[PDB]
Parts: C-alpha cells; sequence; structure tokens
RNA sequence: AGCUAGUUGGUGGGGUAAUGGCCCACCAAGGCGACGACGGGUAGCCGGUCUGAGAGGAUGGCCGGCCACAGGGGCACUGA
RNA sequence: GUGGGAGAGGGUGGUGGAAUUCCCGGAGUAGCGGUGAAAUGCGCAGAUACCGGGAGGAACGCCGAUGGCGAAGGCAGCCACCUGGUCCACCCGUGACGCUGAGGCGCGAAAGCGUGGGGAGCAAACCGGAUUAGAUACCCGGGUAGUCCACGCCCUAAACGAUGCGCGCUAGGUCUCUGGGUCUCCUGGGGGCCGAAGCUAACGCGUUAAGCGCGCCGCCUGGGGAGUACGGCCGCAAGGC
RNA sequence: CCGAGGGUAGGGCCCGUGACUGGGGCGAAGUCGUAACAAGGUAGCUGUACCGGAAGGUGCGGCUGGAUCACCUCCUUU
RNA sequence: UUCUAG
RNA sequence: GCGAGCUAGCCCUGGCCAGGGUGAAGCUGGGGUGAGACCCAGUGGAGGCCCGAACCGGUGGGGGAUGCAAACCCCUCGGAU
RNA sequence: CCGCAGUGAACAGGCUCUGGCGACUGUUUACCAAAAACACAGCUCUCUGCGAACUCGUAAGAGGAGGUAUAGGGAGCGACG
RNA sequence: GUCCUAAGGUAGCGAAAUUCCUUGUCGGGUAAGUUCCGACCUGCACGAAAAGCGUAACGACCGGAGCGCUGUCUCGGCGAG
C-alpha cells in the first residue's frame, strides 16, 4: 500500500511552492500514483471488477484535471506530462 | 533423443540444485539436470515448479520444500506427491507426468495411505519413499494434430486398428 | 456508412467571350461524410394559392419570373 | 491536504464448527419411510433408531435487524494479503478546474454453452407410486443435466422505487444508523414511518417530491398482428440488438 | 483519340412470381379439455431450460402489479 | 369439472 | 524338412526429392485506452499445402491376345519434404 | 514496321450449374476392380497398480516398458457442428 | 375405447442407393424426361452409435444438367506413314 511518508515525498516533489498540499500538481501526482499500483493490482487478481470500475472513474478524474491545465497554461502542461510521462 | 536416465534418489545429505529446464521427449516427463554437490548429475523427474535456479534435494531428514522426496515415514498428511515409491526402494512407484500424484491421505503404522492418482486408494509401507511437488506435464493433453496425423509423426504406432476386417484374424478378434 | 482515378491540388497548355480538371499532358497526392456524404425513393423551383385565431398545415393549372424539353439519343455548321 | 470513522463493496490465499449423504467397526430388535388416507420403495443377506470412526463436497445457523455497503446487477463463519467507493471535523491547499452525455467502452442475476476438475445434497428432463373421467401437472418414493470451481462465451429480466442525472427554493412531528460538538440537545450524511403547503383523473408522492424553477439525456404518442417478418450487426449455438 | 447507338459477360437496388409450406387475421359456429381474475381450486406474472394432443407443467433466478388471523417467532410501543 | 350469442 | 535375393512387415544404417508458387506462429516498427486486447504495415518463411521433372503410380480410353512380354507398349491421369 | 496470324514450332486446365457418400494427403486387393472398403487425427464404454492386464511360451523367458493411470492394453464410430 | 407386451419411436429425415403397388402424386427443367432437383409423404421394411440430420474445403469416387468445342454421330469422303 501507499505509505504516509511516501505520499508526502510526492507532495513535496511536485509542489512549486512550500505548502502546496492541494493543487493540479498534487492531484495528478496522487491520481497517477494511485493509477499505477491499482492497475498493477488488477493484472494479478484478474477479476476485481468493482475496484476496476472505481479505478476508471479515477482515470477520468485525472484527464479532466489535465484538461484544465492545458485549457489555461499548456506551457506547464508539457512540463507536467513529460515529468510524469502520460500520453501515447 | 532416444534415451532414459534418472528415476529414484537414495544417496542423500546430497545438495539438490535444480539443474535446468530440459523439458524432455520420452515419457511425458519434463525434467531438468539436477546438480548434486560432488558434481555428479541426473536428468531428474519433472515434478513441475522448483525454478531453474535449482535449489533442493531431499534426505532421511526432511524439507517438504515442494518437489524433493523422502520415505513415507518422513512425510506429512494431506500431502500431494509422486515419485511413487511403491515397494521399499523400488524407486518410482507411479505417477509419470501423471501430474495428479498421490496424497498421503492418511497413513497407518508401517503403512502409509495414498490416494491412487490413477483412480483408487490403498496403502504402501514403512520406509517407502516418494517426493512431493507436482508433476510438470502442462496438461500434456489436447493440442491438435490437424490436417495430418501427429500419430505417424508419432514414430508412435500407426500400428493402426481395424476391428471390422475381412476375415476372422487376431486374439479376441 | 462509407465515398473518389480527372478524383483533390499544382506546373505548364488546348479550347472558349473569357474563370474552371472544362478537355489533355506531366507532377504530388489529397479531396468527402453523420453540421448525413455515396446510394435509393420522388420532384418543375418561386411570387403567389387554399386553409388557419394563429404559429403552422397544404400547394404552386391559367397571369408572371427563372429553368427543362422538343417522338427517343446525340452532334456540328452558318452565326453578335 | 490532513486527521479520524463505518460497512455482508471487491478479488487472492487460508483456515472453523454445525449438520448432510455414503463407507468400516459396536450394539441391538421387526419393522421403517411415507400421505388427505395409501401405495410404489427399503429391510431376516438384520433396515429404521443409538454408539464410535471415517471420507467428502456444499452452504454458513444464533448474532442479524423493518440494519448495512454498492455505479447497476448484486453482496453476508473466522483469517490475512492487494483494493475500490463513501462519511464527520480542521478550514489549511488549487483555483470554476464544472453539470448531461449520441455512439462507444467496461460491468453485469439466474437459466445455457465451450473445455477442464468435482457431484454431499437439492433437482427440469426421464423413471416408477397415486390420482381422476383423464392425469403427460399438484402429493409421495427414485434419479440425470445442471446447481459447485478455474477459464473463456452469452448481456437477456416485473434489471422494480414499474418512476435519468445535477444543483438550487418551499412547515413539521417521529423512528434508526453512521461522523462531530458546550454529548436534557444542536450539528453533516444515510436509512423507515406519519404529515402543512403543493401536485394528482385516481390512488398516493410530500427537503429521500409524483411541489417550484434552471441545464442536458433517453423514451412516448390508439388495441391485436408485435415486438413479429424482412434487410443489417452479433453468438459455438439457445438466441440476442 | 473522344463518343449516340448495338453486342457478350459479370454483379448490385427492386416489382412480379411459384408445387409447397410456417404463422397471422376474419367467420354463424364445431371438438377436446382448464391454464387464468375469489389460494381459478397448484396464487399469479416473468428471463430462461427441458418436457407435454393443446391451454400449459416442472426446474434455476427473480418481481410482486400476491394476501388472509383460519398456524408459529415475536416485534413496536406506556 | 363443464353448461353459446343476442 | 525346405524358403523374405517373391512379397507384407518390422529393427539397424546410408542415399535421394530440377524448378517454381502460396504466404499462418514469430520478431521490427507505427496505431485512439491504464497497460492491453486488438488493428495495420514490414520482415518472415511453416504446411503430410498448391503448379509441375526425375522418381513413386499404375483409374479413364487405345493396341497387343500361338504378343516384345505369363502385365508389357501408346495416348491420359494421381502423389510430388 | 510487316504476315491469316507476333507463348509464331515444341513441351502446355475445358469451364460452369447441381446432387449423393466419405471429410480431408492417404493406404489397399501384385496379372481385371484405388471405391461410399480400411486408415484415420477425434469421440465413448473399458480390462489394468505393476513382478501389470492381454500376445507368443513345454516351466525359463521375452514382449510389454527401463511404461508407470494426462499411462498401457480391449473396442464400435470415425473432422467439425 | 381397449386386448396382449419389457417398454410399444421420440427429436431429425423420407418414394432416399432403406418405398417392389410405380414410369407414386404435385412442381421445375424440355419439343417430349420411367434418370435427376424441389415438395408431399398411405415410410411394401429410416432412425441416433456398424451413429441420426447437415456440413466449407476436399475426391482419377458415383449420378444430374448448361455454355464451349469437335467425324462421336447425320453414310462420310480424301490422305499420310
Amino acid at each position: 500500500p501507499i505509505t504516509k511518508e511516501e505520499k508526502q515525498k510526492v507532495i513535496q516533489e511536485f509542489a512549486r511552492f512550500p505548502g502546496d498540499t492541494g493543487s493540479t500538481e498534487v492531484q495528478v501526482a496522487l491520481l497517477t500514483l494511485r493509477i499505477n499500483r491499482l492497475s498493477e493490482h488488477l493484472k494479478v487478481h484478474k477479476k476485481d471488477h468493482h475496484s476496476h470500475r472505481g479505478l476508471l472513474m479515477m482515470v477520468g478524474q485525472r484527464r479532466r484535471l489535465l484538461r484544465y491545465l492545458q485549457r489555461e497554461d499548456p506551457e506547464r502542461y508539457r512540463a507536467l506530462i513529460e515529468k510524469l510521462g502520460i500520453r501515447g | 533423443q532416444y534415451r532414459i536416465i534418472d528415476f529414484k534418489r537414495d544417496k542423500d545429505g546430497i545438495p539438490g540444485r535444480v539443474a535446468t529446464i530440459e523439458y524432455d521427449p520420452n515419457r511425458s516427463a519434463n525434467i531438468a539436470l539436477i546438480n548434486y554437490a560432488d558434481g555428479e548429475k541426473r536428468y531428474i523427474i519433472a515434478p513441475k515448479n522448483l525454478k531453474v535456479g535449482m535449489e533442493i534435494m531431499s534426505g532421511p531428514d526432511a524439507d517438504i520444500k515442494i518437489g524433493n522426496a523422502l520415505p513415507l515415514e518422513n512425510i506429512p498428511v494431506g500431502t500431494l506427491v509422486h515419485n511413487i515409491e511403491l515397494k521399499p526402494g523400488r524407486g518410482g512407484q507411479l505417477v509419470r507426468a501423471a501430474g495428479t500424484s498421490a496424497q498421503v491421505l492418511g497413513k497407518e503404522g508401517k503403512y502409509v495411505i495414498v490416494r491412487l492418482a490413477s483412480g483408487e486408494v490403498r496403502m504402501i509401507l514403512g520406509k517407502c519413499r516418494a517426493t512431493v511437488g507436482e508433476v510438470g506435464n502442462g496438461g500434456r493433453t489436447d493440442k491438435p494434430f490437424v490436417k495430418a496425423g501427429n500419430k505417424h509423426h508419432k514414430m508412435k504406432a500407426p500400428n493402426v486398428r481395424g476391428v471390422a476386417m475381412n476375415a476372422v484374424d487376431h486374439p479376441f478378434g
């Protein structure tokens, strides 16, 4: 599972400003991290269709947050994608 | 390649290291070279599992460590095995790639119980051995001999059949 | 539910009152479609006309405009 | 964000009695079992009942509830492993990032199919017994596919609350669960019941709206033939859109 | 060279159309039966599966648009 | 258990 | 008693199939989704697979019937890693 | 550019429409018959725990099989649906 | 409504190569069609396991039809070895 101090090292990593506990930078970082150890969980455990559907909601939650930053500032969006590595 | 090899351990204290994946064509068994301590080897049983990186053996002692094998005496209850050690040392006493081995489903005095892989049940005896672990035969079943006749390719008798014949030919025939 | 070889564009050029793949050469391949393309069914389009409290339904023969056809199917001449 | 909290949401592994039917031993008789009354059936080669032992699936009593979770179907002996949703408090952080959704895309009862285990019990089909006029059904005695699991396929239904989703406005009394508080009660969610306004053709809904208003969706528009025929897509097929 | 027309071949959209046959609707009324509304007599309806002169029945799932106290466990409250 | 239509 | 230098088999051990055609697993790259399913394009080269010589055969017709021959000649045909 | 002809000669499928059986490449009755006959990949019952069961054998013994119930033998059909 | 039997043919098929009464009766194909092919089906005597209905591809298998083409035939008539 996700450790509490792991969560903070991620929040510290993505923050532009000391105190960024909640922002586009954190949401996507959280959701993408939550996407890579939930999908990892579904490969074994092939039939966890209740938690797969709850993942897919979160998959759509990511994209719409991503959508917003391109809608406003696509400059830091290219900086946010590359750093994470999503889109292909 | 038209040959046999191993089938029954009885020299122990020996270091059992899972030789390798020499999946083998000659008895429905798929075995890998088992590297012993001295260096003496053996294309050993195919009791599925025990990864390349060998790492096993047996012993008068114990070590259920899947695969591996000792006497009946030295064996759990509710256990699945093969290396069917029927009589006292008769080496293997059954289960050839016959995956579903036997399951010491209850033992008794100089007599240990066995679920007859094949399809029945009764008892063995004392020291009598047998190594747990699965088989190896990937359901060595099925698989299509399509527009041809694997058979032939058998090298394995088209000893073909008949039954209808024109005659009155061969035993009970 | 796919549609396309003159088909989409370009260079040069024939022809025409002259634009235009309009016809041709050579070149690159695009052009289109659910904001319904291709196909099928049916059709003279309107001013006006009948009806309708109305919005909206129908309809557009004679009078008028533009257009089409001259038994069916084409082509050229003379020529503003 | 953080900090708590609840739950039969899920899926992987694992263990726990209770009993059920079969199997070996003990004991011990003459009857059992069965209905509306019988009969078929079992049993003197000793059954039914009791004792003890075994093996095996399959559920999972009490707690358990008019209660709970969940997107829909649907989900309950304990165990831990991954994991989803969802709820109070701090008001910290982003800064309108939104609400609906043709098609798609995924799920998704139970029946069924495909292959590969397994099958204690239940049980269409089929088999006897009864039955009546007739018994292809109710009732009784048997018993197979299935029901069980892995994996892949179907996706249908009184799939129900017969009633899209979102936000916002319009008295209350009352039962219960969850989260917080100055915890005779106030607070936010959630569940049952009564009931003012109001809607209604009718019942009845009634801040869990069938009230009042805003978005965007799907569906209506006479009864049978029909939800069928034909063309099209889909399934191994039964069918299905 | 382009082309009106004519030919042989190949397909596509459709109307006609046929021994025969599936069903569907009429029609005075015919036979055989009870399925259904009162538990329609076994409450009914449904997805589906098998079977049965025919309505239907039995099984797995379920929905009540199922209801009485002719019986049990209790519940819920002054 | 069954007993047409007006 | 006699025989697989007949022929049907079976064991052991060598040799042999001129050319050509079709283009599955794979691996490379690109393709809307989370990874994928899965699509396409390239490469690729299987199959008792196709077209056919030698070689194996011996339907379908022709000749031959004191034949060339106690099964052969002619046209034809199937198989062809 | 030429002839009636331009794989010029020579080696080189007639195609189609339909039905029945067996699926299919096959294999076989040497000197008539290559077929809807056997063979099959594939199904189902099934005897067998080993020193197997069946086959040769006067007793050894071989076979089976250095196989071991995803196996070995007995079989009626002979994809797949 | 019954008499006997252990029950007393079910789903698919049908004059099939199991149907002699028969060139059965209707339909199509034709200038006529006792072969076909479709349909009925009183199945002289199909039927699920020596399977049953069908089935793409597949066959020197068997039977039915159309175009193409030729002395196969309307008698041929000439010629070469």
